[PDB]
């Protein structure tokens, strides 16, 4: 009647496989977990000391520079290859004017010209450092507004007080218009201009093209779209006031489409150093010697003793160079392999034998 | 008194005294909504109220006390939550032939419907009866919840108020009822409807006894349906107010759980005013970058006193996961209780009955016993009473080898030399018979081999032989009822034992007994229907302690009258007493040597009872019967005249001989007490029985084996002092000084500083008797009943004999209190359903005529074999598993959010979140809080044949090993631990922030690092269950690989979709990208490292013994014993 279905689950007769801890299941699993984390831990910095940076610190360039040309004094660069390790050709700085053209705080087109002694080979990437700019607090990445970031309109009420995103401090001025990239991060953004070529200097003048095309992601159109909306009631942010003096006409309307160094600003960076990407080549290699670029300063860093810089790179499939990743496998290799040489000189000479069950025994 | 109205809608808004609803009663419904403001409050959308700092006693109050009570109950809230809507239906609104009430709908649950209760129906409230479609409304009563017996009382609708039947005569009624209130009563209540005919027209009354009121607790079996309205409320019925006397707060988990969640909330209330003094330190340096590119305040006080919106943006986020705690072993506790219900071991196959679990709640308790308290009379012994023995005028011939082998103590007989030997004397008994019609298959009766030729024929002796034989079956209590599948066999139900012992055995001692009717009673003789007859009964009594008949003897001759004479027996007090020197039967040679062969059948321990007869006078022989009718009978029966008239007469009472009555064992119960005295469990046998036949049993079922000191209480006094004088009297000093010698002879500490205290099995094995009368002597006072308790601690199984079940209850609530240990009580019988609800587990046997310490039990074991089942199988599971999954969620809560703490000194403790908005909700419901559920169902450390093998397993969870607090703090350590490696390691590839990509795009937002570090901790804490279970298998092995795979494949879902602002493509930007598969690799590794050596470290060098039985039973120790094992079973081999 009921008898309580007998069906090996609910008398729990799952097939099981039942792991049992000795010296024969644990020592042929740190040994294979040490010989394959030292040679993961040796592939991975063979890939990772073949990469190739360059770090060039510009935010002192409109201060301690001079009209002609005057190295950099070495807190402000470092760069390193794997074909010369020890290599001392420093770069140099040339500040051109005060242009005197509504004339800010910072401006001027600070020039820098370095020299690679060898090939960024076939992707090269010019990133941007920016030390100690605290881009991470909790009103400065909650504030944009996702209705304008995929193009479509806006009231006043859905960009000034949403859930989570909202343009809160900045949504409309005393004139009471919309902003249309609404939002501390957007009207906070990076302004210094940059080449779209690095010039060759002193031995060819065959030039170096690099494009923004492809800056980032190509599945990443589908949220930063055009604009849906062409109204003379919008205009930029506070901040964006010398690159857009008289407003938004219906010509200078910003594609955000394929305006693509903004869609990098558009993530803010998580941490106190931020690099963003800003010029690709995938076409060409990059030859070696040396060469120059043209950096039109606009971004006031020096207030809060922080930092603007270059990141120019090739990246690897483990991105760019960072010592940690290969070095941990080594400490995890190095250390499951300690582990298991304590495990077994204790096991040889404590010894326990597999007994009688012990304390009902006794 | 009470006012209930019948057909009317029952308004919400009116007052009048017409309405039956203005009395205002509660429902049976005895939170979430709370619930839901935390989960909004929490981290976004909707914060209804974040005060900030005065809170902090709100919130952590809450959830320990009034939110953990309302998840930890799983029969008051689950019980009346899926009874509803208990067969709503559709005969209903819509009604015609007019004055015919209309049919409404009030509510889920209300008063005034005509709703029926169908076969297996939970019955929502108290019901009187009005309309059945059987004859005499052939309904009942069930006894399942709050009701308490095994018989099905037939109960009866009047004759008129059963007119009213079809759904064309349902709305065909109508009357106002009298009723009582709130009293903690069972069977006590009064009313009466002058209620309105059908075929007459007319009002007419109806007597209402207690016996048409059934209750709500109940299940109805056996009939189809039966109709009533529902007359009584719901939110009355006092089950829920009868029953329990506790409150079932569980053990020495659950009630230490919730110390364990404060400290939680301490050693993380640390870690906001160590971020509320380094976020006022940010403040006053205005050197930082918050002043050019944000735009507020030259201040602080973000909400107040900081950025405080995020603190209590945790605070209300970490008060989340001790009510996901609760609700987590609120799944584990109600499947590792529906595996004991599923269980065919667990089963009375004779009585088809599972192991029902009267308590889902606790079966943790089981796994940490070590005080059983059972009864000798039901629960270790078979409790029906048969016939082996008697002695008549002399010769008691034969003797049934059951019970001399502890009178033979030194060796037992049963091999070949006794049993064999009266084995072929049952042999000898069954070949061949002298009458027919008796039924050889069940007999076991009084044996009888030959007396004179094998039937027995100037030998008066056999005269008044072949008397009391037949006396004993003529003259009792109940009625021969009839077997329904055969006319030939007789079946026999009594509420006394062994009155139906008698019985049963002089039809299959010899004259076949078929028929006990009040037509008569047949005696076969020349082929026509010789018949007896009985005038009336008298009743045993425990007041009375004897029985006598009122018996119909012919006037067998023409021209004369001749004499009768009536029976007695019962028990020996004033047996013996009352001498014999008138009658024929003296006391003689023969008197006093049958009175020792009634001495000596206790010796080998049987119930003695006797029988005797009376004398009387011939001429008032009537007139010993006039006055019963107007004395007696009429209004005085239970009155003090039946024992003076039992006297009066009868100031010398004639006896002649004695019949012997012997209870056998339940099954398995000599093997079982050997399993469970050797797994660590001191059980003590709370017994209603005498020195001798007590322990007479204590060396059959082998708790008593070597030591039993032998004392000489010798006393019959009381203690009418308590103040001085105590080498003055007599017995409180005796049984003191018994107590204080019996120390000094086996060890001098006598003690005061109860403190000190081990739970240890004890090493010098000991026994104590105690009777009674000494215990009640012992555990009256202070500082006598702890001389008593570490007497009685320092034994394997004493016994405690002629205990009232007053003194069974607080025996056990003595360990309980005094000692911080929690009991068992086992039991069937309604004089320990008081030691049931005392001890904090228990146990009830089913299935018999008496039922009440079953549905007050906390779980329902058909024999008492399979209680080494349940403790040592299904007990020591719920706490291997449950004492680890409880420190293995808050692990795995601390390994995920103390990495938003760990993200605060990198954002100088601003506020912003390091996971989606799904990885905070999704992380413990759906990625980790899955395995943690199957560690605690599907642990089996060892098998189900392994543990009933090596019992002494069960020796962990006395000495409370598997579970303290400092087990805790080394799983807390380790979500501290591995928070820094699943943070640390997420952000050192970051920590010169670089590329981390292969296409050199980057991705470093707050959100594409919290894939990073959410994906390495739950791989690194689904292993981690993994490798910490016991038993690896085929359903948690898939279940912790379909939670390994989730947070793969919801980044995969929900990012790639175009409502996850920020993301529409963190699957491929992330998982396709060869940093994340370099790092994930490595902080699985680095959280598992320093445990999988530390379960390496010590499993191999300092082993606890369920490594130690596991590998022996992969060199094959074990691989003889069967699957499906049970030692504690006669039809299976031991091996
Ligand atoms: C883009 O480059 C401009 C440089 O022209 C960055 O500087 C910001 O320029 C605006 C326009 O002049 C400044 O607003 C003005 O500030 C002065 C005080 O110096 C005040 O008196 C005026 O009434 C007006 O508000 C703005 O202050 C200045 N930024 C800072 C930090 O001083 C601008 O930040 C860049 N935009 C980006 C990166 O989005
Ligand atoms: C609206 O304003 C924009 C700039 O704010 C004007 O764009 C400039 O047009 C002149 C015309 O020759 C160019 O020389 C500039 O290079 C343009 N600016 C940029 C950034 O490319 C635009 O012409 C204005 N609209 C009208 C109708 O005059
Ligand atoms: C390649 O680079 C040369 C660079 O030469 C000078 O560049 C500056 C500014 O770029 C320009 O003002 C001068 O006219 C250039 N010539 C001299 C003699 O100073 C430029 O010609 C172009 O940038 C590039 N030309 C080609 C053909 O690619
Ligand atoms: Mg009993």
């Amino acid at each position: 009647n009921r008898r309580p279905k007998e069906d090996a689950f609910t008398q729990q007769r799952l097939a099981a496989i039942n792991p049992v801890l000795t010296p024969r299941t644990v020592l042929p699993l740190y040994l294979l977990i040490a010989v394959v984390f030292v040679i993961v831990g040796g592939c991975i910095l063979a890939q990772n000391s073949k990469v190739d940076e360059v770090t060039i610190y510009y935010q002192d360039c409109m201060t301690n520079a001079t009209s002609s040309w005057s190295d950099i004094p070495s807190e402000h660069w470092q760069f390193v290859f794997h074909k010369y390790k020890t290599y001392n050709t420093a770069p140099q700085w040339r500040f051109v004017d005060d242009e005197s053209d509504d004339f800010t705080k910072q401006r001027g087109t600070c020039q820098i010209r370095f020299t690679t002694p060898s090939d960024m080979k076939n992707n090269v990437y010019l990133n941007y450092v920016l030390e100690k700019f605290a881009a991470n607090h909790r009103r400065y990445v909650l504030s944009f507004s996702e209705d304008q970031i995929r193009g479509e309109d806006a009231s006043y009420e859905t960009v000034h007080d949403a859930t989570g995103i909202n343009c809160k401090p900045l949504s409309k001025n005393a004139d009471g218009k919309i902003y249309y990239p609404c939002g501390l991060i957007a009207n906070s953004m990076f302004n210094d201009t940059f080449p779209l070529q690095l010039t060759n200097v002193g031995d060819t003048s065959n030039n170096y093209s690099l494009t923004n095309k492809g800056i980032n992601w190509e599945s990443d159109k589908k949220r930063y779209k055009k604009t849906k909306y062409n109204y003379t009631q919008i205009a930029p942010p506070p901040y964006w006031e010398k690159m857009y003096p008289d407003g938004y006409n219906e010509t200078n309307i910003p594609d955000i489409q394929d305006w693509e160094e903004f869609q990098n600003w558009m993530r803010p960076g998580a941490f106190d150093k931020i690099t963003k990407l800003i010029r690709i080549n995938k076409n060409d290699t990059l030859p070696a010697g040396e060469y120059q670029l043209d950096i039109g300063l606009h971004w006031p860093v020096l207030e809060f003793n922080g930092k603007k810089g270059i990141y120019l790179t090739h990246g690897s499939h483990l991105g760019g160079r960072n010592p940690f990743l290969g070095i941990v496998y080594l400490i995890g290799g190095c250390i499951c392999a300690a582990m298991a040489l304590i495990l077994l000189t204790f096991w040889l000479f404590g010894g326990r034998k597999i007994a009688d069950a012990s304390s009902l025994s006794w | 008194l009470r006012t209930v109205y019948y057909n009317m809608p029952l308004p919400k808004d009116m007052i009048d005294e017409e309405g039956n609803p203005i009395m205002q009663y509660p429902r049976n419904k005895i939170n979430v909504y709370f619930l839901v403001l935390i989960i909004l409050g929490a981290f976004q959308i909707f914060g209804v109220t974040n005060p900030g700092l005065s809170a902090v006693p709100l919130v952590v109050i809450v959830i320990i006390t009034a939110i953990k009570d309302a998840i930890e109950d799983s029969r008051r809230t689950v019980l009346d939550l899926e009874v509803n809507n208990t067969k709503t239906h559709i005969l209903e609104g819509v009604e015609n032939e007019d004055c015919k009430f209309a049919k409404n709908y009030w509510k889920g649950v209300k008063v005034g419907d005509i709703v029926r209760i169908h076969n297996n129906d939970e019955i929502p409230a108290d019901i009187i009866l009005l309309s059945t479609s059987d004859t005499d409304g052939a309904c009942y009563v069930e006894t399942k919840n709050l009701d308490g017996e095994t018989n099905l009382k037939v109960r009866q609708s009047l004759k008129c108020t059963n007119t009213i039947r079809t759904s064309k005569d349902i709305a065909r009624t109508k009357f106002w009822i009298e009723s009582e209130g709130p009293h903690s009563n069972l069977y006590t209540y009064q009313g009466n409807m002058k209620w309105r005919n059908l075929a007459d027209g007319e009002i007419r009354n109806e007597p209402i006894t207690i016996n048409n009121v059934l209750l709500r607790g109940c299940t109805l079996r056996n009939t189809k349906w039966a109709m009533g309205v529902v007359m009584f409320t719901g939110g009355d019925t006092k089950i829920m107010l009868n029953s329990g006397i506790t409150p079932t707060k569980k053990s020495r988990i659950s009630r230490e759980l919730n110390f364990s969640v404060v400290i939680n909330f301490v050693l993380l209330f640390i870690l906001c005013f160590v971020s509320g003094i380094a976020n006022g330190v940010y403040y006053d340096k205005k050197g930082r970058s918050r002043f050019s590119y944000e735009f507020g305040t030259i201040a602080g006080s973000a909400a107040t006193n900081g950025f405080v919106s995020f603190w209590v943006a945790v605070i209300l986020y970490q008060s989340l996961v001790p009510i996901s705690l609760y609700i987590s072993v609120e799944i584990i506790k109600t499947a590792q209780a529906a595996f004991i219900y599923g269980d065919v071991l667990l089963y009375n196959a004779k009585l088809d009955y599972p192991c029902t679990p009267k308590s889902w709640n606790i079966s943790d308790d089981l796994g940490q016993v070590e005080y059983i308290f059972s009864d000798k009379t039901g629960t270790l012994t078979q409790n029906v009473m048969e016939f082996k023995k008697c002695t008549i005028n002399g010769v008691s011939y034969g003797r049934a080898y059951t019970e001399a082998l502890a009178g033979l103590r030194k060796r037992q007989g049963i091999d070949v030399e006794t049993e064999g030997r009266r084995e072929k004397a049952e042999i000898a008994k069954d070949r061949d018979t002298m009458i027919d019609e008796l039924r050889a298959l069940s007999g076991n009766s009084q044996f009888y081999p030959e007396e004179v030729t094998f039937v027995s024929k100037g030998e008066v002796q056999q005269r008044c032989c072949e008397h009391f034989m037949l006396a004993l079956a003529l003259c009792h209590s109940v009625l021969v009822e009839a077997n329904p599948d055969n006319p030939k066999k007789l079946d026999l139900k009594a509420q006394s034992p062994d009155e139906a012992a008698l019985v049963a055995t002089a039809r299959d001692v010899g004259f076949s007994f078929v028929g006990k009717t009040k037509k008569g009673l047949i005696i076969e003789m020349q082929g026509i229907q010789k018949e007896f007859e009985i005038l009336n009964i008298l009743e045993f009594n425990s007041s009375r302690k004897r029985m006598s008949c009122i018996v119909k003897i012919p006037g067998l001759n023409p021209g004369d009258e001749p004499r009768a004479l009536l029976i007695c027996k019962g028990a020996d007090s004033i047996i013996y007493s009352r001498l014999s020197r008138q009658s024929g039967s003296n006391s003689e040679a023969i008197l006093e040597k049958t009175a020792l062969h009634l001495e000596q059948y206790a010796t080998e321990g049987l119930r003695t009872l006797c029988i005797a007869q009376r004398e009387l006078s011939w001429s008032e022989y009537e007139k010993w019967n006039e006055k019963y009718d107007i004395a007696a009978a009429s209004l005085a029966n239970r009155e003090d005249e039946l024992e003076v008239v039992a006297d009066s007469i009868e100031r010398e009472l004639i006896l002649l001989g004695g019949t012997a009555i012997e209870d056998r064992l339940q099954d398995g119960v000599p093997d079982c007490i050997e399993l469970l005295a050797e797994a660590g469990i001191k059980l003590w046998v709370l017994t209603g029985d005498k020195v001798e036949t007590a322990i007479n049993i204590g060396f059959s079922c082998n708790l008593l084996n070597n030591e039993m000191e032998l004392l000489v209480i010798k006393t019959t006094g009381d203690d009418v002092k308590e103040f001085g004088s105590e080498p003055s009297e007599i017995v409180d000093a005796l049984l003191s000084k018994y107590l204080k010698e019996y120390f000094n002879l086996t060890g001098s500490e006598e003690e005061i500083f109860e403190a000190k205290k081990d739970h240890e099995f004890p090493k010098g094995n000991y026994a104590i008797v105690i009777d009674g009368d000494a215990l009640k002597l012992a555990l009256y006072g202070e500082d006598i009943r702890r001389k008593f308790l570490l007497l009685c601690k320092n034994c394997r199984a004493v016994l405690c004999c002629r205990v009232s079940p007053s003194q069974k209850a607080a025996v056990v609530k003595l360990v309980k209190d005094s000692l911080d240990v929690m009991t068992l009580a086992i039991g069937d019988g309604s004089n320990d359903v008081a030691m049931i609800q005392s001890a904090d587990v228990g146990i009830g046997i089913a299935g018999e005529e008496g039922r009440q310490a079953v549905m007050c039990s906390d779980y329902a074991i058909g024999q008492f074999r399979y209680l080494a089942r349940l403790v040592l199988v299904h007990g020591r599971w719920s706490y291997k598993r449950l004492a680890e999954m409880i420190p293995e969620f808050f692990y795995k809560n601390m390994i995920f959010a103390l990495a938003l703490f760990w993200y605060g000194i990198y954002n100088d403790f601003d506020g912003s979140y390091l996971y989606e908005y799904t990885y905070m909700m999704f992380y413990n419901l759906a990625f980790t809080s899955l395995p943690v559920i199957f560690l605690g169902i599907l642990d089996q450390d060892v098998n189900d044949t392994i543990s009933l093998v090596v019992p002494q397993l069960y020796r962990v969870g006395i000495l409370r090993k598997e579970w303290n607090q400092r087990k805790f703090l080394w799983y807390m350590l380790d979500g501290l631990y591995q928070s820094i490696i699943c943070f640390f390691f997420p952000y050192l590839v970051y920590h010169k922030n670089m590329i981390v990509t292969s296409n050199g795009l980057g991705l470093d937002h707050r959100y594409f690092v919290g894939v990073y570090v959410t994906t390495i901790a739950v791989i690194s804490c689904n292993t981690y269950v993994l490798l910490h279970q016991y038993r690896w298998d085929w359903f948690s092995g898939l279940f912790i690989a379909l939670s390994c795979l989730v947070v793969f494949a919801w980044t995969g879902i929900w990012s790639s979709a175009i409502a996850s602002r920020e993301f529409f493509k963190a699957a491929a930007r992330i998982y396709g990208a060869p940093s994340f598969w370099a790092v994930f690799f490595v902080a699985v590794l680095f959280c598992l490292l320093p445990r999988f050596t530390y379960d390496s470290f010590q499993k191999f060098f300092y082993p606890t013994d369920v490594e130690i039985v596991r590998e022996m039973w992969q060199h094959g120790h074990f691989d003889h014993y069967p699957p499906g094992y049970d030692p504690t079973d006669p039809n299976r081999p031991k091996v």
